[PDB]
């Protein structure tokens, strides 16, 4: 399982998440994602805010990272500001990959252009072997999104005509 | 105004701790140079700390300055961000 | 280099990578206070 680490300076509501993934196993298999907190020594830790199951036909994969799949959960996260938080991906197929970016490395579409500083300053790639203890990448984050949202007055549905 | 000089001192410092030995160099900041560091420590007794020692390799322009603090250490061996000390040194 | 010490490394400093066979070269000094103290100006 993999993690990457992020945080807000205000009060935000996190209604979804982007990730890219560069491969995916068959229809069958599936990919749990879950936010998790992080402790005071900057690491996960087992609490659990957020958790939804995203089927292989919900994952969108492309060889080039432009394939973005939109991860939702049910109830929205409420990231307090100053507090940091870590996505958590799990799944047991041993045929899942994901694009992350390096530093120094070429850019994929763009080889003759490096990452030249760090691709996210105030998160960290994780990776780990049981969920519980987490080997840290400092030159390497994940490819990804966050989308906070906000509420507005009222809401309409329309059905189709009978 | 005058200058003055602290003549009987109210404290006398000793050096308890020394690591002495060096052999590389390791930038402050090694995952971020285009193209922060801490180092733990702990006493047997109750220690009052006045002062530190670094040694510096190098160090940039005239305004940069460089903060040092001290933190806490957590119960698995980690700096955690209570910070009980900091002060910002200029690079003169 | 120093037994009790470990040398980390951070790219937030939140997340540290420990270096277990590195050190830095520091030193740290530990003051015990007297009685009284005294200050002298330079002459008015």
């Amino acid at each position: 399982p993999l993690a990457q680490s992020f945080q807000y300076d205000e009060n935000r509501t996190i209604s979804s998440l982007g990730l890219y993934f560069a491969s995916k196993g068959d229809k069958q298999s599936n990919v749990v994602i879950q936010i998790r907190g992080m402790g005071d020594q900057g690491y996960p830790n087992k609490t659990i805010y957020a958790e939804t199951v995203m089927n292989a036909d919900d994952i969108k994969v492309s060889n080039n990272a432009s394939a973005e799949t939109r991860v939702y959960f049910d109830d929205p996260m409420m990231a307090e500001g100053g507090k940091e938080y870590a996505i958590v991906i799990i799944t047991e197929n041993s045929d899942y990959t994901m694009w992350v970016g390096t530093r120094t490395k070429p850019k994929i579409d763009k080889p003759n252009e490096v990452i030249s500083g760090n691709p996210y300053l105030q998160g960290v790639l994780f990776s780990s072997s049981n969920a519980s203890t987490w080997t840290p990448h400092q030159n390497s984050d994940l490819k990804f999104g966050i989308y906070t949202s906000k509420f507005n007055e009222t809401a309409t549905i329309e059905f189709e005509p009978i | 105004h005058i200058w003055g000089r602290l003549i009987s001192a109210p404290f006398t410092e000793e050096r308890t701790i020394y690591q002495g030995q060096a052999s590389e160099t390791l930038n402050v900041n090694p995952y971020n140079i285009p193209n922060p560091l801490a180092q733990s420590f702990q006493y047997d007794e109750n220690r009052t700390i006045s002062s530190l020692g670094l040694y510096f390799a190098s160090k940039g322009d005239k305004q940069s300055n460089v903060v040092i603090q001290i933190r806490g250490m957590g119960d698995q061996g980690y700096p955690n961000k209570t910070i009980y000390a900091e002060t910002v040194m200029n690079a003169d």
